[PDB]
């Protein structure tokens, strides 16, 4: 997915990054998802460990709360829908070591 | 804006008052358990009011 | 001084003038209108240097030291009236006169403008300290306290004139610490080892080291009537600060040989402050607490490189006022209970509740809560011993928590029960037994307030 | 100002009954299990006659002991043996020597190489050989 | 001799017990995120602590 | 807060004459002197105070308590009694 | 571990006139106690055995000393011992320190403090 | 009254402290050092907006 | 001394003022109506599982 | 006041609060009482005070030092000329102390400013603050010559070895 080449500026934490990092990436299905914007990555004040898949969902999550000021909970939909992004991004990557169990033993 | 950290400052005050009276300076007839009970229940909604701000 | 000697030798010929017992109230109140003239003229500016007038003062410009120097005659008459009055007038006004010579010489010096007036005001005293040692003190094993007394700061300090002289044949002249602009290095050799040694080994006889200073337990142990001349005794072993006039210059790179005094007041360090743990005397508890924390600022000077020099200015007045304030306790409790010992004092803090906050916060200077002028010096000997190396914060450290135990270890002591015995000791601590237990922490947390003047150049 | 034995003396056998007790009764007619015999070993600078050690110790522990104050605090009159080391210390407990504790900080030293090992949640260990595969082994595709 | 009636402790027992049972619902319930939750519990790994209470 | 005065004790002691079942409630009010009625005795009729007082009851109280009343004479000494 | 202590021994019948060593001190606090009740005293009891402790304590230990014996010069495995590792530390310390400080750097450029 | 026990206390000094800060912002290089916005769109108070 | 409000006792069991328990009883009730959000509306793992992630092929 | 310039900081940048509810909100019952309560007892006075502190004028001046001589001036035991030149070096290393307090808080105008990313971002105060620290103990701190102050017989030397070991005896630069 990422990390190609060449990164050319001298900005240490790695924010200057070469799209977005992954947790490990990508590695099957799909072998390039990209990710979502980074002129806004760091303009939005967005803290590291927050730059990986379902971004823009969670940028657009995050704004409810803020445009709902005396409440309880914006959209509780919205919440168990980012977890959906979640979960089934984290049984994607759940497929790794049946895997590794498989095409890395003889054959 | 400035009363974000102000009434901080406030709230870090007014503890002092007990203490300023201790030197016998024209001092409450005693009652001080009382006095000093009523010197933090007003402090805890000055207290209350930037937290709102915070979170906002 | 231009005119501060000149009042205070005008006090001298008005003890034995005076009337009767006028003679206290009187010579307390000249005493505190020369203390503006001292904060008047001083503390000017002050970017390198204020020479003051002449060949006599050079103002005490990088360190000005010399506002302590002036409390303590104001401040041990109202303590040496416990247990002196029952001599004849005319013996007790000379006992008055002496104390009061102790602080003329001592004018002169800390400022002294020179070296070959220094070493004849260095030894200017001893004289006076003697005296009061032999009249009018305790129980015997005085006589031989006072050959311990002598004997070896005159057996140290004899070599400086073999020093100085030497130097003022060979390069120039060291009537000015200022005309000091040229200044020869000096090399490793067989004959400069021992131009450094006597430079050096006399002023190890007045701040202490763990070697050579049985004599400390001596004097403060045999001391006079209820700590009278003792509080002067304080301001004579921190007085020791001509090394930091000296070796800023004239051999500063024979570090070489720095170690052995580097170690021997480290591992001393260390020791001096247990070895008093299973002491049982008062007067020695304070004594061997005034070696270990004074035994700190050695390491600060021969290390050099400043934030060093900026603790060390004021680690001299960290027990300065504080073990002046200990002895002021100790010289309390004494004339209610004869006897020095403290096993003896179980039972208190009920009889005396009011002096029982000044024993809380007098101990909260040796923890030292810091906010005040003890950890804010001691954080700064170790910003400079740990650049030297990693291990120096350890046996440094510890030297915090064994007083941590050694000062709470005296505070415990007062709180016992049912006192046993002590149909005396009635006294419920009149006017002169906290009005002069005051003015010790009220000017010390004041500098606290903004320490800026208690500072070296530095 | 008392001089007639103020204080113990070059003993400890210069007449060792005419010591206890002509003064300084820490016995009472030289046979009570205190007579100045006990200089520990004398020769170094410990005490001489010394009304002091070996006498019956490890505790002035502040018990009972009505018959005087006579414990720690209220000043029995002459039975001074060693001090400045029990204002906090005690007798003996019901249990005795047995430095288990050294054994009981022994658990984690089975543990201890416990530590080498690794935490990964998933898979479960099936520790009998490589098919475990823990990182990356191919590419892609 | 038993004793209970005092409004000036029943004054701190009431106040405290409304805050206590509503400290995690109401703090936690509005706050600005900060880390990625778990979110997968599996059989046989999920709540079994809560049964090492109950035994 | 609730004091105590000498009609308490006068109770109880008279009381456990009667708890003990050993001793009938037929014997002396306050002075039976306790050998008209080695061993559990001079502990046992004092070990149901163990229960209810119990304030450890050191060596001496033994050799005292034979005389019933000079029992409830040195308590007042240490409970502090009125007046 | 310090101690057993030994709380508990036989009798009937050793040492039947070893009894009344309680004389020796009763005595004496018959000599206590009429010290002590007097309708002016004012001042403290002597008590000399509190006198003989600390003088024969702090004092009269080197006039009891001598050098006859090698456990009594053993101090020099304490005293001077350490003293000399100390400095066996600090001599193979602030060297190594220099000849990387000399030969080589390793610190960062910005320290200015120190 | 609950007229001065708490004026006394409280309501006096609030004007103190405040003229403390507003006398400290003009004179102080560094006043107050509030952070960034956190803004995900793009709002009226800038020109631009985002999707 | 000053007041008997609470009488002593002799193991006769000594009642209650009967107003504390109106409050002690209260209390019982409002802690068991939070056994409301407990289930309703709160499981104990609202988050969806992985079906034993095979199927690579 | 001060200069802008001296210290710079972006501009604030502070958006809307985004109510976009009917439910009633605390925000706009708080700031519309408390603004008054406070404004009467500080500004009236504050303004009570301008026209009472503008009674009268007092003068303060700038202190403009003279600068002849420099460094090598003069001749090895003299006196006259080095002392002037110690009133040189040393009033020259009192005002390099401050200079780099200045950019020391103006590292800290970017770190309690951006917060989030802010290591990634700023493009100077990483840099510019470690070209100047750098550029500090370097023949401007005697180290460890401080103590003796090294008033112009080491400052002057160590720059020595900055010439004489330093770039000639590289072999051979
Ligand atoms: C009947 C009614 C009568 C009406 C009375 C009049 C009304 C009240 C008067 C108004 C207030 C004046 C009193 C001073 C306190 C407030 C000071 C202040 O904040 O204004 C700043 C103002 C500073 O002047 P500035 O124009 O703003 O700028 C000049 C400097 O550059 C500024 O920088 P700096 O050099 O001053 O550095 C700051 C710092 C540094 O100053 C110091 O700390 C140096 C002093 C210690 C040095 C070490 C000495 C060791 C020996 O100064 C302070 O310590 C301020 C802390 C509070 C004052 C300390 C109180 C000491 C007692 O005032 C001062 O700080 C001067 C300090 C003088 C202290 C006087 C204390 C008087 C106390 C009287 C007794 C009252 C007892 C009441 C008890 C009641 C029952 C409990
Ligand atoms: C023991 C005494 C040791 C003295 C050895 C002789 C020292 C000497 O000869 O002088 C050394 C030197 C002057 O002699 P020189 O080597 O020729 O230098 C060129 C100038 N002619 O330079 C000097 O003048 C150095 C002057 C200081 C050395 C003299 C003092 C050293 C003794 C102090 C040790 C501590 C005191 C011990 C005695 C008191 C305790 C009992």
């Amino acid at each position: 997915a990422r990390r190609y080449l060449g990164d050319a500026s001298v900005e240490p934490d790695p924010l200057r990054m070469p799209t977005f990092p992954p947790d490990y990436g990508f590695p099957e299905r799909k072998e390039r998802e990209m990710v979502a914007t980074q002129q806004e990555m760091n303009d939005a004040q967005l803290v590291l460990q927050q730059r990986d898949y379902c971004a823009h969902y969670l940028i657009r999550f995050l704004k409810c709360k803020r445009d709902s000021f005396p409440n309880f909970l914006a959209c509780k939909h919205e919440r168990h829908d980012w977890d959906y992004c979640e979960h089934l991004d984290y049984v994607k990557r759940m497929k790794e070591f049946e895997r590794e169990r498989r095409l890395l033993q003889r054959k | 804006m400035n009363m974000f950290s102000s009434l901080s400052l406030v709230t870090l005050l007014l503890l002092t008052m007990p203490i300023m009276m201790m030197s016998f300076n024209t001092y409450k007839p005693s009652n001080y358990p009382l006095y000093v009970k009523t010197a933090i229940s007003y402090a805890f909604i000055t207290s209350m009011i930037p937290t709102m701000m915070f979170i906002h | 001084m231009l005119k501060y000697i000149i009042p205070t030798i005008m006090l001298m010929p008005l003890t034995w003038l005076s009337k009767n017992n006028m003679i206290w109230v009187n010579s307390t109140a000249h005493s505190l209108l020369i203390s503006f003239t001292s904060l008047l003229l001083m503390n000017q500016f002050g970017d390198n240097s204020l020479n003051f007038s002449l060949l006599f003062f050079s103002d005490s410009l990088s360190t000005p030291l010399l506002i302590l120097t002036m409390w303590l005659l104001p401040l041990m008459l109202m303590a040496s009236q416990h247990h002196l009055s029952k001599e004849n007038l005319t013996r007790k006004k000379l006992f008055i006169t002496m104390l009061i010579s102790l602080q003329l010489f001592l004018i002169m010096t800390f400022t002294a403008m020179e070296l070959i007036l220094f070493y004849i005001l260095f030894e200017a005293t001893l004289v006076p300290t003697l005296i009061i040692i032999t009249r009018w003190g305790n129980q015997t094993e005085r006589l031989n306290a006072g050959l311990y007394f002598l004997f070896y700061t005159l057996a140290g300090s004899l070599p400086l004139l073999v020093a100085l002289i030497y130097i003022q044949n060979t390069v120039g002249s060291l009537n000015f610490l200022m005309l000091q602009y040229w200044v020869q290095p000096v090399h490793n050799s067989w004959s400069n080892v021992f131009m450094w040694l006597a430079c050096m080994m006399a002023f190890m006889v007045k701040m202490p080291l763990y070697g050579l200073h049985l004599w400390l337990p001596k004097a403060h142990v045999e001391a006079p009537i209820a700590g009278s001349m003792v509080l002067a005794a304080v301001l004579l072993k921190l007085g020791g600060y001509g090394m930091l006039r000296i070796t800023l210059i004239l051999n500063p790179m024979t570090d070489f040989m720095a170690y052995p005094f580097i170690m021997l007041s480290l591992w001393g360090m260390i020791m001096t402050s247990s070895i008093c743990l299973r002491q049982t005397d008062l007067k020695s508890l304070i004594a061997y607490s005034s070696v270990s924390h004074m035994a700190l600022v050695i390491v600060a000077i021969l290390i050099q490189t400043p934030w060093s020099y900026m603790g060390a200015t004021a680690l001299m007045i960290a027990h300065g006022l504080t073990s002046s304030m200990l002895f002021c306790l100790a010289n309390s409790n004494y004339e209610r209970i004869h006897s020095r010992t403290m096993i003896l004092a179980r039972g208190l803090q009920t009889l005396l509740p009011l002096m029982a906050t000044w024993w809380l916060l007098a101990s909260l200077t040796n923890l030292a809560l810091p906010p005040t002028i003890n950890l804010i010096g001691e954080l700064f000997v170790v910003m400079s011993t740990f650049s030297w190396s990693n291990i120096t914060i350890i046996l440094m450290g510890v030297n915090m928590v064994i007083t941590a135990l050694y000062s709470l270890y005296m505070l415990i002591m007062t709180q016992r029960g049912k006192y046993t015995y002590h149909i005396n000791n009635i006294s419920p601590s009149f006017t002169r037994e906290n009005a002069l237990m005051s003015l010790h922490i009220l000017p010390l947390l004041l500098l606290t307030l903004n320490p800026k003047i208690i500072l070296g150049p530095l | 100002a008392s001089h007639i034995t103020k204080d113990m003396l070059p003993g400890p056998y210069p007449k060792t009954p005419e010591e206890r007790a002509a003064a300084a009764k820490k016995y009472n007619m030289r046979v009570e299990d205190y007579e100045p015999y006990p200089d520990d070993g004398t020769g170094y600078g410990d005490y001489p006659k010394l009304p002091d050690r070996s006498q019956q110790e490890r505790d002035p522990w502040y018990d009972w002991d009505h018959p005087d104050l006579r414990l720690n605090w209220g000043e029995p009159m002459h039975w001074d043996l060693d001090m400045y080391i029990r204002n906090r210390v005690d007798t003996s407990p019901t249990p005795v020597n047995w430095n288990l504790m050294c054994k009981h900080l022994f658990g984690f030293v089975a543990f201890m190489l416990f530590m080498f090992w690794v935490g990964e949640t998933y898979p479960a260990y099936q520790p009998v050989g490589p098919k475990q595969y823990p990182y990356n082994n191919l590419y892609l595709e | 001799n038993i004793n209970e009636n005092n409004p000036l402790l029943i004054n701190s027992i009431k106040r405290l017990l409304i805050g206590s049972l509503f400290a995690g619902y109401i703090i936690s319930n509005n706050i600005p995120p900060t880390t990625i939750p778990q979110m997968t519990m599996p059989y046989y790994l999920k709540t079994t602590a809560l049964i090492v209470t109950i035994l | 807060a609730p004091p105590l005065t000498l009609e308490g004790i006068k109770d109880r002691v008279l009381y456990v004459l009667k708890l003990y079942d050993k001793i009938d409630p037929e014997k002396l009010s306050v002075n039976s002197h306790f050998m008209k009625d080695d061993s559990l005795d001079q502990v046992e009729i004092i070990m149901a105070m163990e229960d209810e007082f119990g304030f450890e009851i050191p060596d001496i109280d033994a050799e005292k308590l034979m005389c019933p009343q000079e029992i409830v004479d040195y308590i007042a000494d240490k409970k502090d009694v009125y007046e | 571990t310090t101690l057993d202590p030994a709380e508990y021994d036989i009798s009937s019948e050793t040492r039947k006139a070893q009894a009344e060593r309680l004389a020796i001190r009763s005595r004496l606090k018959r000599e206590y106690q009429l010290q002590y009740y007097d309708p002016s005293r004012r001042g403290v009891i002597e008590d000399p055995a509190l006198v003989r402790w600390t003088y024969a304590r702090s004092a009269n230990i080197y006039p009891n000393f001598r050098p006859n014996t090698k456990t009594s010069l053993l101090g020099a495995l304490f005293g001077i011992g350490p003293l000399v590792f100390w400095y066996y530390v600090f001599k193979t310390d602030r060297d190594r320190k220099e000849k990387l400080i000399q030969e080589g750097k390793l610190d960062r450029t910005f320290n200015i403090s120190y | 009254r609950h007229s001065i026990f708490a004026f006394t206390h409280v309501l006096i000094p609030v004007w103190i402290i405040h003229y403390y800060l507003k006398y400290h912002v003009t004179t102080k290089p560094y006043t107050i050092v509030e952070k960034k916005p956190r803004i995900f769109p793009g709002d009226t108070i800038l020109e631009t907006g985002e999707v | 001394g000053g007041g008997a409000h609470i009488e002593p006792r002799y193991r006769q069991f000594p009642q209650l003022t009967r107003s504390q328990v109106i409050q002690a009883e209260f209390f019982s009730a409002t802690m068991w109506f939070w056994i409301l959000w407990r289930f309703w509306h709160d499981s104990d793992a609202v988050l969806g599982h992985f079906p034993y992630p095979d199927p690579s092929q | 006041s001060w200069d802008k310039d001296v210290y710079p900081e972006p501009p604030r940048r502070t958006p809307a609060p985004s109510p976009q509810t009917s439910l009633p909100n605390p925000i706009t019952y708080l700031t519309k009482a408390f603004d008054l309560l406070v404004d009467r007892p500080v500004t009236l006075v504050r303004e009570f005070i301008e026209r009472q502190h503008a009674k009268n004028k007092y003068y303060y001046y700038h202190r403009e030092f003279r600068r002849v001589p420099d460094i090598t001036e003069c001749q090895e035991k003299d006196v006259l000329c080095m002392f002037e030149a110690e009133m040189q070096w040393r009033r020259d290393y009192k005002v390099d102390q401050e200079i780099v307090n200045i950019i020391q808080e103006r590292l800290k105008a970017c770190q309690q400013r951006e917060g989030e990313s802010h290591r990634q971002n700023c493009a100077k105060e990483l840099e510019q603050f470690t070209q100047v620290v750098k550029a500090y103990q370097d023949r401007y701190h005697d180290l460890g010559a401080h103590y003796s102050a090294r008033k112009c017989l080491a400052k002057q030397k160590q720059r020595m070895l900055a010439e004489r070991k330093a770039a000639k005896e590289a072999a051979a630069a």
